[PDB]
RNA sequence: AUGAUCAGGUAGAUAGGUUUGGAGUGGAAGUGUAGCGAUACAUGGAGCGGACAAAUACUAAUCGAUCGAGGACUUAACC
RNA sequence: GUAUGAGUAGCGAAAGAAGGGUGAGAAUCCCUUCCACCGAAUAUCUAAGGUUUCCUGAGGAAGGCUCGUCCGCUCAGGGUU
RNA sequence: CCGAUAGUGAACCAGUACCGUGAGGGAAAGGUGAAAAGCACCCCGGAAGGGGAGUGAAACAGUUCCUGAAACCGUGUGCCUA
RNA sequence: GUUAAGUUAGAAAGGGCGCACGGUGGAUGCCUUGGCACUAGGAGCCGAAGAAGGACGGGACUAACACCGAUAUGCUUUGGG
C-alpha cells in the first residue's frame, strides 16, 4: 500500500529543509519531482533523491503502479548538532551550531 | 603590537633547563616536587 | 536594544506566517511532454518556440 | 542605463570584453542584465561595421579589443576581431535593418542563483 | 526599498535596435594648399551626439496554466 | 542539555571576463586569450622562530566564514649527500 | 562504606589533553548480544543513508549499541477563533 | 416574482486547547572493572659492585601500552605442570 524512504544525519539545518518540504506534501509524484527540480534551493537535490528512492523501492519491493502514486507525508526531524566556535572581538568566542536533519517521505496510491 | 612572548631556544634552556634546575638547592626542590606529582615533563 | 521578554511559541508562529515560498511557474512541453518554465528553453530537448536551440 | 555593480571604468572594460566575445564566438552565456546591455553595445558596433568607411572603422577600433580570431594560411597571417566584424559579420546583415541579436533564457546558476541566459547574434 | 501602482503582451509601438530629427559641443578623419617649422586655411555650422521627439514589427513580449456565481429565512407592500 | 532574539547581525581593505576540459555535480579546480594591480615592493636572498607544513599517488566525513572535483586538510609511500 | 555529577583528580593509555615564560593549575569520557552468529544477496544513490531478504529470544539490540524522563523541535487531527 | 424592513448561519492566511505518533537529549532503575575506612601478620630502606627517576631502542608486519637491553617480545640451570 505504502512505501517510505529516509535520509539520516544530512548536514543541513532543519528549517531550511522544511521550507522546501512543505510544498511537496500531498502531490502526485511526477508533479512533485518537477516542483523540486525548478525550486532553486539547496535542499531540493537531497529531497529529490529521497523521494526517488521511495518511488524506486515501492516499485521494486511492493510491485505498485509507479504512475498513480502521491506523496502521502513528508517531514523533517532534528539530528545531532556539531558545536563550533567563532572568534569575536576583544578576545571572546561565540557558539556556532552546525545542525543536521533526518528527512522522511512516504508514497502511496490514490 | 609587540607581544610578551618572543621565543629563543637558548634563553629557554638557560633559564628553565634541567642543568639550571640542578645547580641550586631550590631548583632540585622544584624537580623533586614535579617528580612527586608524577609529571611526564620535568623542566 | 535588547528583548524585554522572551517570545512565546504562538507569537513566533504568527510572525512566521508569511515566511513561506511560492510554487514555480511551470507547464508541460509541447514537444517532449516534460515540465518546463514559461519563457525558458526546455532543458530536456533544447527546444524553444518549436525550434532546436 | 544600468550600473552593473562596478565603477565607470570597470563597467566600460566589462562591456568591451563582452562585446568582443560575442563578435568572436557568436554565441555566449552570461547573466540577464549583462546581456540586456551588450545588446545595445554590439548592435551599435554592427551598424558601424555596416557603414563601412575609414571613419567608422577607426571609431570601432576605439572599442573593440585587439584579439586574434584565427590564423589563415594565405605565410600564415592572423585575423583580428575588427577584421572579422567588418569583413564577415557586417555583410551578413546587409539586408536587415535592426535587431541583430536575440536572448534566450536558461535558468539559475548553482553557486549564487543568478539567472543565466544565452545571447547570440542572429 | 520589496510588495503595490500604472502602460503593454502579435486584436501589438511596451522596451531595444534602425531611419529621420532635437538639445549640447564647436569645425572630425582622409586628402589638398601655404609655410623651413610650430601651425593656418579649404573640402564643410563639419563630425560626434546617455536619458529627449516621430516613424518602422528587425529582436524580445512564444506556448501554457490557475482562480472565479448558481445566489438562507421571516413579514409587509405591490404582483 | 535545549530555547528566545532570527533565517536577524556578520561572512575580515582590492577587477574581472569569456571560451575549452574534467567530473555524479563547477561563479569558486585545470588550460587559453583579453583586461586589471604592485614594482626601495605585493620582487629575489638570508638570520631567528616553526618543526615535515616539502614531493608523488589516492580522497572528500570533519577543517576552509560560501562552494569545491581543490588545499598548508585526511591516507600511503618518499625526500635533506 | 560509594556506586559513574557518587567513590581517589583519575573505574576508560590521567597528573594525560588543555592553559601558563615559569613555579604552577588541571578536565571530560563505563554498559551490543549467552554467543559476532557484526546483516550473503537484490533494489534507489557518487557516497552517506535507506527498503527488502537473512541472523537472533529481541535489530524499535545494527559497532555513543541496557533502560530511555523533561525541556526543546515536528506531522496528523476532535472542539474554538478575524 | 420584484421591492422594502428585519433575523440568523458559515468561514481559517494563521493561531489556541485536547489527543495520537515521531525526533533530539540524557535523567532514572539495574550492574561493576575502580575507590574508601579498617583488622591480623610480615617488612620498615636503596646507592661509586653506579641509585630513585628517565631518554633511546629490541617483533615478519609496529603508531601506543606492557615486557626486555646490542645475548634486547629475551639466554643458562634447578624444581612444578
Ligand atoms: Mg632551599
Ligand atoms: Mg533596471
Ligand atoms: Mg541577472
Ligand atoms: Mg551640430
Ligand atoms: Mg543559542
Ligand atoms: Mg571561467
Ligand atoms: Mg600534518
Ligand atoms: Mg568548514
Ligand atoms: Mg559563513
Ligand atoms: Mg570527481
Ligand atoms: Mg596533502
Ligand atoms: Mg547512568
Ligand atoms: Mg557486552
Ligand atoms: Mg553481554
Ligand atoms: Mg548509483
Ligand atoms: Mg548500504
Ligand atoms: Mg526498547
Ligand atoms: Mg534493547
Ligand atoms: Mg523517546
Ligand atoms: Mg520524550
Ligand atoms: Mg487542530
Ligand atoms: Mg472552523
Ligand atoms: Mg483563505
Ligand atoms: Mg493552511
Ligand atoms: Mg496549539
Ligand atoms: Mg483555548
Ligand atoms: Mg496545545
Ligand atoms: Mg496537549
Ligand atoms: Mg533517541
Ligand atoms: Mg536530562
Ligand atoms: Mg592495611
Ligand atoms: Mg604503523
Ligand atoms: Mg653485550
Ligand atoms: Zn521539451
Amino acid at each position: 500500500t505504502s512505501a517510505k524512504a529516509v535520509a539520516k544525519t544530512v548536514r543541513i539545518a532543519p528549517r531550511k529543509a522544511r521550507i522546501v518540504i512543505d510544498l511537496i506534501r500531498g502531490k502526485q509524484v511526477g508533479e512533485a519531482i518537477a516542483i523540486l527540480k525548478y525550486t532553486p534551493r539547496s535542499a531540493s537535490p537531497i529531497i529529490e533523491k529521497v523521494l526517488k528512492s521511495a518511488i524506486a523501492n515501492a516499485e521494486h519491493n511492493y510491485d505498485l503502479d509507479i504512475n498513480n502514486l502521491v506523496v502521502e507525508e513528508a517531514f523533517v526531524d532534528e539530528g545531532p548538532t556539531l558545536k563550533r566556535f567563532r572568534p569575536r572581538a576583544q578576545g571572546r568566542a561565540s557558539a556556532i551550531n552546525k545542525r543536521t536533519s533526518h528527512i522522511t517521505v512516504v508514497v502511496s496510491e490514490v | 603590537m609587540k607581544r610578551t612572548y618572543q621565543p629563543s631556544k637558548r634563553k629557554r634552556k638557560k633559564v628553565h633547563g634541567f642543568r639550571t634546575r640542578m645547580s641550586t638547592k631550590n631548583g632540585r626542590r622544584v624537580l623533586a616536587s614535579r617528580r612527586r606529582k608524577g609529571r611526564k615533563v620535568l623542566s | 536594544a535588547v528583548p524585554f521578554r522572551r517570545t512565546s511559541k504562538a507569537k513566533k508562529r504568527k510572525r512566521r506566517t508569511h515566511v513561506k515560498l511560492q510554487l514555480p511557474g511551470m507547464n508541460e512541453c509541447s514537444n517532449c511532454g516534460e515540465y518546463r518554465l514559461s519563457h525558458h528553453v526546455c532543458p530536456e530537448c533544447g527546444q524553444y518556440d518549436g525550434k532546436d536551440v | 542605463y544600468r550600473k552593473l555593480g562596478r565603477t565607470s571604468s570597470q563597467r566600460k572594460a566589462l562591456l568591451r570584453d563582452l562585446a568582443t566575445d560575442l563578435i568572436v564566438h557568436e554565441r555566449i552565456e552570461t547573466t540577464e542584465a549583462r546581456a540586456k546591455e551588450i545588446r545595445k553595445v554590439v548592435e551599435k558596433l554592427i551598424t558601424s561595421g555596416k557603414k563601412g568607411d575609414l571613419h567608422a572603422r577607426r571609431q570601432a577600433a576605439a572599442f573593440i579589443r585587439h584579439e586574434v580570431v584565427e590564423v589563415v594560411q594565405v605565410k600564415n597571417r592572423p585575423v583580428y576581431a575588427l577584421q572579422k566584424l567588418f569583413d564577415d559579420v557586417a555583410p551578413r546583415y546587409a539586408e536587415r535593418q535592426g535587431g541583430y541579436t536575440r536572448i534566450l533564457k536558461k535558468g539559475p546558476r548553482r553557486g549564487d542563483g543568478a539567472p543565466m541566459v544565452i545571447i547570440e547574434l542572429v
